[PDB]
């Protein structure tokens, strides 16, 4: 009847990616989705909070770039910063 | 002659197998009641969805778990192996929950 | 008319790029939201699954299941001081607790 | 039935059990009566904000969801049943 | 820019006709008034979300009160915030 | 004839209106959530205040700074657990020492 | 110039806090966990700054740093 | 001559300190310490004189929490003289 919206695939997707010869029950399916939703509200909030410091009124890279900065941690800044810099670099070359 | 542990053997063997399982360790019904008495003081004629009765069980055995871990450190440090309420009074007022 | 492919395609990533852009603009966090950051958010939520996935998959391999279940996600967890740190507070359903016994209790 | 004095149905085996898992090895005889006080507590303090966004939403069911947001709002979030 | 001192200044005249407050302290309270109305704004925000809702009314803000402020200050508020909305919709 | 007149609140009901507005809470703002919202800061104000009043003749002053504030914030249970994570400039603590650490 | 946060000052610090006794590695101990609170402080700090592209690390800044991770300051706001 | 069995001294400086409210830490030490420390991160940043004074309010509160742990937990161990492993113990339960 009601359709619910859910990361399930999509983090299935990159399991074959990293591990070609891993399933994954349910219940792991449930907190890789709570998971990923709760990054991204972390991501989401911080970067509204930082562009509303600004007097800005829009999310640009910048502001994810920087909400990565503060939020991971150590190690996962620098390979997050440079994921998102090669994503972004190579959707607009095209 | 009878097999007989010392004392603390039977207590490691429970603490390696309750570190390696991960059942729910309090029994579901007498939890259950405890949480309708609890919310009836509040607003009278309450029902409560049986997977949220299960979520508020998770996070009272994790609540607990964490308090039990951090009580552990302050007796250890009093040079002593027994937890006491002394204990569990002081992990939390340093935690801030008090 | 043109044969149109996902933005997730022209990105390189798996991640739904419009499921991102759709939820920054439906969640109130801004005005107008720019074209660059639903693809930057996307690309870096599946470098954190990638990497916590990874680790799982490890986790489940060393003890000889073939399938990961809350408590392999657990054990990858806390076991990663980064990703400890980053989900330091957060407590898993059907997730126990690391093998971990104080010194001073073994006897002596 | 009006329910009372059910907070005894933590059984003393149970907190037992459940500092086995912590790491605990030797248990006092006061620590009973003070966990069954903090988790009382504790339980109050999260079905509180959990009746509080049932009461808002003007039903009488208190659903998962509410409490997980109510522990969300306490600073442990739950990862696993928000569906 | 724009702060909340002339508003303290008379809620103090009111409560403590006799009393005077430094710079320091009004500095403070106007960081005070600030912080509690971001939590209470923000609290009405994800309240309002959560509902799938779109428009904070007076009950949002009210269940927010309630939220956020522990023990007797939440009724002594709540009473409060109804008692000012029935005095502005009757008059 | 302003709406703080009309509530007969004394915080501006029209600043926090604005404020609710330009912050982006919502899509939409009702038109008592201002009201109210202005009604419970003015409260909470008073009752800081009020306590800081009393503190502050508790130690022969007709002024207030902020370590009379930290005092009546500290000194109330109900406001001290709101204000848990909050230092306060220029507020030192409590005067408050171990009963152990006493002599005899 | 760590070790500019002179043993008095911190023994002073101490005073404050209520404590009677102080060892003598309590000192070194006390500069590590003030250099990593400083370094975490500050870390944000200069981050929010590099984002406006200012050079000059304004209060509001340090007092963002801090409220991200819970220790709000009032006084400086702004 | 006159001299106070030691202990007192100590509680006139715990009266003393907790009845004022000024900086415990010299200034001029302390901005040179964040100097020091932010150079790492960006090389040619200057401070406005009020974030600096933000800075060491935050430390110096931090601190006398910290001490404020420390000793409940000293006390906790039946003894009166705080150590390094008094302060770990804070720390390691405060969650960090």
């Amino acid at each position: 009847r009601s359709r619910k919206e859910s990361y399930s695939i999509y983090v299935y997707k990159v399991l074959k990616q990293v591990h070609p010869d891993t399933g994954i029950s349910s219940k792991a399916m449930g907190i890789m989705n709570s998971f990923v939703n709760d990054i991204f509200e972390r991501i989401a909030g911080e970067a509204s909070r930082l562009a509303h410091y600004n007097k800005r009124s829009t999310i640009t890279s910048r502001e994810i770039q920087t909400a990565v900065r503060l939020l991971l941690p150590g190690e996962l800044a620098k390979h997050a910063v440079s994921e998102g810099t090669k994503a972004v670099t190579k959707y607009t070359s095209a | 002659k009878p097999h007989r542990y010392r004392p603390g053997t039977v207590a490691l063997r429970e603490i390696r197998r309750y570190q390696k399982s991960t059942e729910l360790l309090i029994r579901k019904l007498p939890f259950q009641r405890l949480v309708r008495e609890i919310a009836q003081d509040f607003k009278t004629d309450l029902r409560f969805q049986s997977s949220a009765v299960m979520a508020l069980q998770e996070a009272c055995e994790a609540y607990l778990v964490g308090l039990f871990e951090d009580t552990n450190l302050c007796a250890i440090h009093a040079k002593r192996v027994t937890i006491m309420p002394k204990d569990i009074q002081l992990a939390r007022r340093i935690r801030g929950e008090r | 008319r043109a044969k149109a492919k996902t933005r997730s395609s022209r990105a390189g990533l798996q991640f739904p790029v419009g499921r991102v852009h759709r939820l920054l603009r439906k969640g109130n966090y801004s005005e107008r939201v720019g074209a660059g950051a639903p693809v930057y958010l996307a690309a870096v939520l599946e470098y954190l699954t990638a990497e916590i996935l990874e680790l799982a998959g490890n986790a489940a391999r060393d003890n000889k299941k073939t399938r990961i279940i809350p408590r392999h996600l657990q054990l990858a967890i806390r076991n990663d001081e980064e990703l400890n740190k980053l989900l330091g507070r957060v407590t898993i359903a059907q997730g126990g607790v690391l093998p971990n016994i104080q010194a001073v209790l073994l006897p002596k | 039935k009006v329910l009372r004095d059910n907070i005894q149905g933590i059984t003393k085996p149970a907190i037992r059990r459940l500092a086995r898992r912590g790491g605990v090895k030797r248990i006092s005889g006061l620590i009973y009566e003070e966990t069954r006080g903090v988790l009382k507590v504790f339980l109050e303090n999260v079905i509180r904000d959990a009746v509080t966004y049932t009461e808002h939403a003007k039903r009488k069911t208190v659903t998962a969801m509410d409490v997980v947001y109510a522990l969300k709002r306490q600073g442990r979030t739950l990862y696993g049943f928000g569906g």
